[PDB]
């Protein structure tokens, strides 16, 4: 009876994979681009989201955080296909 | 049709202050017009764009008074009786405000005008009254933002919700709306299982309130 | 000549500094006549100044000069088609306004300004004169007294190089228009060129939707008459031969999508080219990018033709850009109306990927609720960010409050008069409410009403109506009885599908019926519900309070409103009494209506419409008599008496209210009556069956230039009306109003247009199959509001 | 709701008819051209008269009394109920056994004098709005696009075409070329004459002689070697028939026709002042504006007596050595809107309602 | 126009002051901007109604 | 007919 709710950024799981451990802030937004959200309280920590919610018919979310360092340099990674 | 004779201006003038002192303005106006137009460089037609900026403003005639003043600070910008200008200009912004989910750029021009006042002149007699109306402008924008958030928690948006929220604890801090608003950010930080970051909007709301 | 001071001869109003700085010559200089001729072409320069002379005194540099008076007012006389305020914005933005000079030379060329804006508002025989009061202290007004003339029209609009279509055929769906009759509402016969372009843009692709790819427009020619009270047009073209559609060849950075494409470019190979079909690729193709990500997906289509066997392939061209996000959605000009009234409509988030088929879906959407006269959208970027964009819609709202009056004629309902005052945004915040009154032969009607079109967020309604209703039935072609009723009403309306829609409501009803015939129908009803009234006398009163449940079911499919070619509709409606109401009963009726075309141009077509009713009672009780079902009319079945169709009234021996011979009375003791009596007049039946089937054809006579405005159609309508409740067994005599077999038939012929009296639909129908006691009327119309 | 105009209609003048005029005679056709601006008039060869229709209808008849010798029709149908009209826009020209005659259409019929059989008929450019002129075995026409065409007489092969500059808007009418001394002269939308060799079409020499405003020059006239043009809301022009060299001008502007005899230049301004000029300077001999805005037509020196007629019906005889008018008629209620024609001692007019009238005085 | 009727009169409307928000301890809030900000102008004029807003003689 | 008048 509802539109499509879409949120967050559209990862193509071949960016995802583009990303490893010890990349800058300007690689990954040139790779994935310029996230909605971020940690405003103190720690640099973006979060890519990427959620869409058709006419009836689910939810599905995948979640990536990306922690960085105090000089722009990526530290961890953490991605949630599904959310639970 | 409001017909004037051409009487010499002392007269014009002295009915003028003998109608507005009464509390007429749609009759003074049209006097302040003719003096004006008869009159374009007497030697006091400054005076009377003052009192034509107080009469539409108190007229009810907004956008004149707006161009007025517009015009006078063009011709005269180092006017000894600025202030009052800008004041009158900040005025007119607020009537014209005249109601938080609707446009409030007339608020921030406003914010805008009678922060000019403040910082450029605050020994003024238009000053307090300037701070006591930049209190209520700074709510009405954070109420404002507050409805945003409100319909997007609605709908089933969640990451609006922390992004407009997040623009207000960084421009509208310290108000009450923000403080009603965290709430709005914890639900929406927890519906998309980010509860990090529920846990520390918990922590801000608990020192708070 | 060396200047040890400067005195001037004239300063009004610029001051002696801004002179004195205009000026290259100062004091302390050496002077000679170029300076100052220089200084006097500078003065003339400066827009104040209407004479000035630069001569040398003994010892001084005398300047005299005429200030140009300044302009104290501009008066107009005779703008009768042109708004003063739109002419003073022109002539402000001329240059010439208020508090400003009069140039004494440029009088003429006002005037001719101000004519070639009539020129362009379609006057050119206007005449222009500038009258010039002076006024002391050097001031001046300007008076304008204007001479309009007589407007031009249209008499002309001819196709040169066409030889397949006909040149009405072609003008035929053009916005001008070169013949406007009288009894139709077409358009008006005046010249604008964004309409020209509109038209010419109308005939290329109504010669690309043939399979003419080559077509050309060689050229356009607008001429006027000696006198200037007429235009003429004429449009050159090279219509070439028709070519096929061979195939399709994509491509460009499909970006790994070329699987889910190749079925969007399927085909029948040797198929005729058409441009709509091609433009529907690409939005599709489209569609897709920007539902994966992409909002800004370039696709261009270049056709390679080949002239020998006629053959088109199409080439398309993809590009499918970056990804841009939205971060804020803004909205500016909302005065009135708040916010969630304008963000509720949007189909693009804030807070995600962007796509501008969903901002123009906004836009749209925000067009469509009547609230704001412009709507213009701004895509702008973000200081610091190639990925982001803010999105702004500017809007202009409008007065929303109505009041209303209408009138109408016509056969079933003789003169109908409507009048209401509604209100869309109260206070701007989208509840619609209203009063609104109708009264006709037979009926009064007065309803008051409310409505949130967003009771929840997906779109779900919640209304509300109070309702007032006197009915006489004397006067709609039924047995004698007064019903005035009044209740409230409240409503749930559930979008599914964008086509179907459901609806759920409960409702409370008081009737009150008096003057009431005797009759046999009546009592059987009467008699369920307890009553025991007398059949010698017809001061008889029933009232009722009633609780419904009433339930529905809507779907529309129909590709347009007015004059629809193909598509159907279906309305389903219900209703039940629950318990504690004094009546206990149950009704449905399903309405159905379906289009069908037979050709590619839509002018031949198949209509067929079927209207089903049933209703009955529950505890042993029957169906009230004032919810019965009534067929035969301009709605159900043509050539028939409205309101006729069906059972006729038994009625008893009964004196009546005030006796006086000349009038025709049914079955008073006053008369010589002792037993029941037949009679025509219709009570209605608890069943119904309608079924019409239409031939919608192309009127023959009129113009083909406007006659696509006419609807011309060939109809044969059949209709059945039937009491279950009727014991044929009691009453032997009498026939058996129970019997659906009485199947009643009529056939002919219907016309259909609209005019500025308003709509017109005229019908002649022939019953052949018709039985004893249904009255015919063979003519109808109604001259609707 | 009113309507009014800028500029007020004379009144119909007073007159004494010196000699009383008359109607020798007075056939109909079918609706004539009605409402419209068209240049379809009757013409006259061999005391035999053909005249024409709007939809396509075409009558002979005798100069005499007006019998129809014959009549045809050009719309074509297709069976018995459709009917698209020919819209015919050119005025009939006779010449050799043939008649000429232009359409709306793009297409120009010739037909016989004796069955009214079409000996020919071909397609040109645009709308053909123009005299169809007849010279060297050829026929100039000019079409609304700005094209000159010459086709032939006996096959109608179209030889060469000559493409003139057009405004974006002009007025509802183009010039009938004048041919001499083997070269055609011309002029156009644009405000220019031009002239062309007739063999292939070679432009000789183009010449502006104007003054959003238009200017269209409408059928100038040659006399011993010197060209005369006339435009609207511009300058009346002599020219040198080999160079174009503008010898003298006078600013009044024109669209409908002029006559030139002796040394006499009558003409009729667009606001309906008949003049009379001389042919050396331009000087003006006198004027008669007691007809202003009564949308006259194109004068005919009939008998030594200009003639003219008008929207209301109401057809003038005025003199020519003064300017006074001398009679004064009334013909037809439709009104007049094309040019008559005198010749072989007849006085042949058309209305818009084509009834075709015979004028002579008793 | 009714509705500006008011405000240009008299009316004047006092609101919730402004209280800082604190930060707990192991965090901080976000960055101000101080684009949206009220210094302190000392002193006590006239407010509502006691301020005359009435156009001196200059 | 049927008139509507903005108010």
């Amino acid at each position: 009876y509802r539109p499509d709710i879409n949120q967050g950024n559209y990862l193509t799981a071949n960016d995802v994979s583009k990303i490893r451990v010890g990349m800058t802030q300007q690689q990954v937004a040139y790779a994935l681009g310029t996230p909605l959200m971020s940690d405003p309280f103190g720690t640099n920590t973006w979060f890519y989201v990427f959620r869409q919610q058709p006419g009836h018919e689910g939810v599905t979310q995948q979640t990536l955080t990306l922690t960085f360092n105090s000089s722009g340099v990526l530290t961890n990674i953490d991605n949630k296909p599904a959310l639970s | 049709k409001e017909e004037v004779p051409d009487n010499p201006p002392n007269e014009i003038y002295a009915t003028a202050q003998q109608k507005l002192q009464d509390g007429n303005w749609r009759q003074a106006i049209t006097q302040l017009e003719a003096l004006d137009n008869r009159y374009p460089f007497g030697p006091y037609s400054q005076q009377v764009q003052l009192d034509l900026i107080y009469a539409y403003y108190k007229n009810a005639d907004l956008p004149l008074a707006q161009a007025a003043i517009d015009r006078f600070i063009r011709l005269n910008p180092t006017h000894p009786n600025i202030d009052y200008v800008m004041y009158m200009r900040g005025l007119t912004n607020m009537a014209l405000d005249d109601r938080s989910d609707r446009d409030p750029q007339h608020a921030r021009a406003a914010f805008s005008d009678f922060s000019k006042l403040v910082r450029g002149y605050p020994n003024s007699q238009y000053t307090t009254d300037a701070t006591k109306r930049l209190v209520f402008l700074k709510d009405r924008l954070a109420k404002y933002e507050y409805s945003v958030a409100e319909y997007y928690t609605e709908r089933g948006a969640w990451v609006a919700v922390v992004n407009r929220v997040e623009g207000m604890l960084r421009d509208y801090p310290d108000t009450q709306a923000t403080r009603d608003a965290l709430p709005l950010m914890e639900n929406a930080y927890r519906q998309m299982q980010m509860n990090a970051q529920a846990e520390k909007v918990a922590k801000i709301i608990a020192a708070n309130s | 000549f060396v200047v040890k001071d400067i005195h001037f001869e004239g300063l009004q109003r610029v001051a002696v500094g801004a002179a004195l700085l205009s000026m290259p010559v100062r004091t302390g200089d050496t002077v000679n006549d170029e300076d100052i001729s220089n200084t006097i072409r500078a003065l003339f320069a400066t827009g104040n100044f209407e004479d000035v002379r630069v001569l040398r005194d003994g010892d001084t540099l005398l300047v005299q000069v005429k200030e140009r008076p300044t302009i104290a007012s501009i008066t107009f006389s005779g703008n009768k088609s042109v708004k003063d305020d739109m002419l003073k914005q022109n002539l402000e933005a001329s240059g010439v306004r208020v508090g400003e000079s009069l140039d004494r030379t440029t009088i003429a060329d006002i005037e001719k300004g101000l004519e070639d804006f009539y020129y362009s508002v379609g006057k050119y025989s206007a005449s222009v004169k500038a009258v010039v009061t002076p006024l002391p202290r050097n001031r001046v007004d300007l008076k304008l007294v204007f001479q309009e003339g007589v407007s031009a029209e249209i008499q002309q609009i001819n196709i040169v190089g066409n030889h397949a279509f006909t040149t009405d055929e072609l003008i035929s769906h053009f916005q001008l228009r070169d013949e406007v009759p009288w009894w139709n509402v077409v358009g008006d016969r005046k010249y604008q060129k964004q309409k020209l372009a509109g038209d010419l843009e109308t005939l290329r692709s109504y010669y690309l939707d043939r399979g003419y790819a080559r077509f050309n427009i060689d050229s356009t020619q607008v001429s006027l008459t000696p006198d200037k009270k007429g235009i003429y047009v004429t449009v050159n073209i090279t219509e070439g031969d028709q070519y096929k559609l061979s195939g399709v060849e994509v491509s460009g950075n499909l970006a790994g999508h070329s699987a889910e494409i190749e079925q969007l470019t399927k085909i029948e190979p040797g198929e005729l080219y058409n441009g709509t079909k091609v433009t529907k690729m690409e939005d599709d193709i489209k569609k897709l990018l920007g539902r994966y990500g992409y909002a800004y997906p370039r696709v261009q289509s270049m056709p390679e033709i080949n002239d020998a066997d006629k053959t088109v392939k199409l080439r398309v061209n993809v590009d499918a850009g970056n990804r841009f996000y939205v971060r804020k959605i803004r909205f500016e000009g909302n005065d009135t109306s708040k916010d969630a009234v304008l963000r509720r409509e949007m189909r693009q988030m804030e807070g995600a990927w962007l796509g501008s088929d969903l901002v123009d879906q906004g836009k749209e959407r925000l067009n469509r609720l009547g609230f704001f006269e412009t709507v213009d959208t701004d895509t702008q970027r973000v200081p610091g960010s190639p990925d982001q964009v803010d999105v702004v819609y500017k809007v202009k709202e409008r007065n929303t409050g109505s009041f209303n009056f209408g009138i109408g004629y016509g056969t079933e309902s003789g003169v109908s008069f409507q009048a209401g005052v509604q209100q869309d945004n109260w206070l701007g915040t989208g509840y619609a409410v209203g009063i609104n009154g109708t009264k006709n032969d037979y009926q009064t009607y007065a309803e008051l009403s409310v409505t949130n079109p967003y009771f929840t967020v997906d779109g779900v309604s919640l209304g509300g109506r109070l309702f007032y209703n006197d009915f006489q039935a004397d006067d709609a072609d039924l047995s004698d009885y007064t019903n005035k009723s009044y209740g409230t009403d409240v409503t749930l309306g559930f979008p599914i599908n964008e086509y179907n829609s459901l609806r759920a409501g409960l409702g409370y009803v008081h009737n009150s019926l008096s003057n009431m015939q005797p009759q046999v129908a009546m009592w059987r009803y009467l008699y369920s519900m307890g009553e025991h009234p007398s059949t010698s006398d017809q001061d008889n009163s029933f009232k009722t309070d009633d609780f419904t449940f009433n339930y529905g079911w809507t779907y529309n499919k129909l590709d347009r409103g007015y004059f629809p070619t193909d598509g159907s509709r279906v309305n389903l409606t219900g209703k039940v009494t629950i318990p504690g109401s004094d009546n206990e009963y149950y009704k449905v009726t399903l309405d159905t209506a379906t289009y069908v075309p037979i050709d590619d141009d839509h002018k031949w077509v198949v209509l067929g419409r079927t209207r089903w009713g049933y209703g009955d009672g529950l505890g042993g009780k029957e169906m009230p008599f004032y919810e019965n079902f009534y067929a035969g009319g301009s709605s159900t079945v043509r050539g028939f008496q409205s309101n006729t169709i069906g059972p006729k009234a038994v009625y008893f021996p009964h004196q009546a209210s005030n006796y006086d011979p000349d009038y025709d009375y049914e079955c008073a003791t006053q008369d010589g009556a002792k037993d029941l009596c037949k009679s025509d007049d219709a009570v209605g039946g608890n069943a119904m069956a309608v079924a019409s089937l239409e031939f919608i054809t192309p009127t023959p006579f009129i113009s083909d230039k406007y006659a696509n405005s006419v609807r011309t159609s060939f109809f044969w309508d059949m209709g059945t009306v039937w009491d279950t409740n009727w014991d044929s067994s009691q009453y032997s005599g009498y026939p058996d109003y129970s019997d659906p077999s009485n199947i009643r038939m009529s056939a002919g012929i219907a016309l259909q247009w609209m005019s500025p009296l308003g709509p017109l639909v005229f019908s002649y129908a022939q019953p052949f199959k018709k039985y004893d006691g249904d009255k015919a009327e063979q003519f109808q119309f109604n001259i609707g509001k | 709701n009113s309507e009014e105009d800028v500029v007020k209609m004379s009144p119909l003048p007073t007159v004494e008819n010196q000699f009383t005029p008359t109607t020798a005679w007075s056939t109909s056709v079918g609706s004539g051209i009605g409402n419209f601006y068209s240049n379809l008039h009757p013409a006259l060869a061999d005391n035999v008269v053909y005249a024409a229709d709007r939809a396509g209808l075409v009558k002979a008849l005798n100069a005499d009394d007006g019998k129809e010798i014959w009549s045809v029709s050009l719309a074509e149908k297709d069976g018995w109920f459709s009917k698209e009209p020919a819209l015919l826009s050119g005025g009939v020209t006779v010449s050799g056994g043939h008649v000429y005659i232009g359409s709306e259409k793009a297409q120009v019929y010739a037909l016989n004098t004796s069955d009214g059989t079409v000996a020919w008929q071909t397609k040109v450019a645009g709308e053909a709005l123009s005299r169809p002129v007849v010279s060297d075995g050829l026929v100039l026409i000019h079409t609304s696009n700005g094209q000159l065409q010459a086709l032939n007489e006996a096959d109608g092969a179209v030889k060469w075409t000559v493409n003139l500059d057009m405004p974006s808007l002009s007025l509802r009418g183009e010039s009938a070329p004048t041919t001499a001394f083997g070269a055609a002269v011309v002029g156009g939308d644009n405000g220019r004459v031009s002239a062309v060799l007739m063999e292939q079409g070679q432009m000789i020499w183009q010449q502006r002689i104007s003054q959003r405003l238009s200017d269209v020059d409408t059928t100038p006239v040659v006399v011993n070697g010197v060209v005369f043009a006339l435009a609207y809301n511009g300058n009346l022009t002599a020219l040198d028939l080999r160079s174009g060299q503008i010898m003298w001008k006078r600013e009044l502007g024109s669209v409908n026709d002029f006559i030139v005899d002796g040394n006499r230049i009558y003409l009729v301004d667009q606001n309906d002042r008949v003049m009379a000029l001389t042919i050396d300077g331009g000087v003006t001999l006198w004027t008669q504006s007691d007809l202003l805005h009564r949308l006259l037509t194109s004068p005919v020196l009939y008998n030594g007596n200009l003639v003219v007629g008008d929207s209301e019906g109401y057809l003038h005889w005025i003199n020519v050595e003064d300017g006074r008018f001398v009679a004064q008629q009334k013909v037809d209620s439709s009104g007049f809107q094309t040019e008559p024609v005198a010749a072989d001692g007849k006085l042949l007019i058309q209305a818009k309602d084509g009834t075709v009238y015979s004028i002579t005085r008793w | 126009r009714y509705k500006r009727q008011v405000s240009g009169d008299e009316a004047y409307l006092e609101a919730a002051p402004l209280a800082e928000l604190h930060a707990p301890a192991g965090m901080i809030l976000p960055v101000t901007s101080g684009d949206y900000a009220i210094p302190v102008t000392n002193g006590s004029g006239a407010v509502g109604k006691a301020l005359d807003i009435r156009p001196p003689a200059q | 007919w049927n008139w509507s008048k903005s108010f």
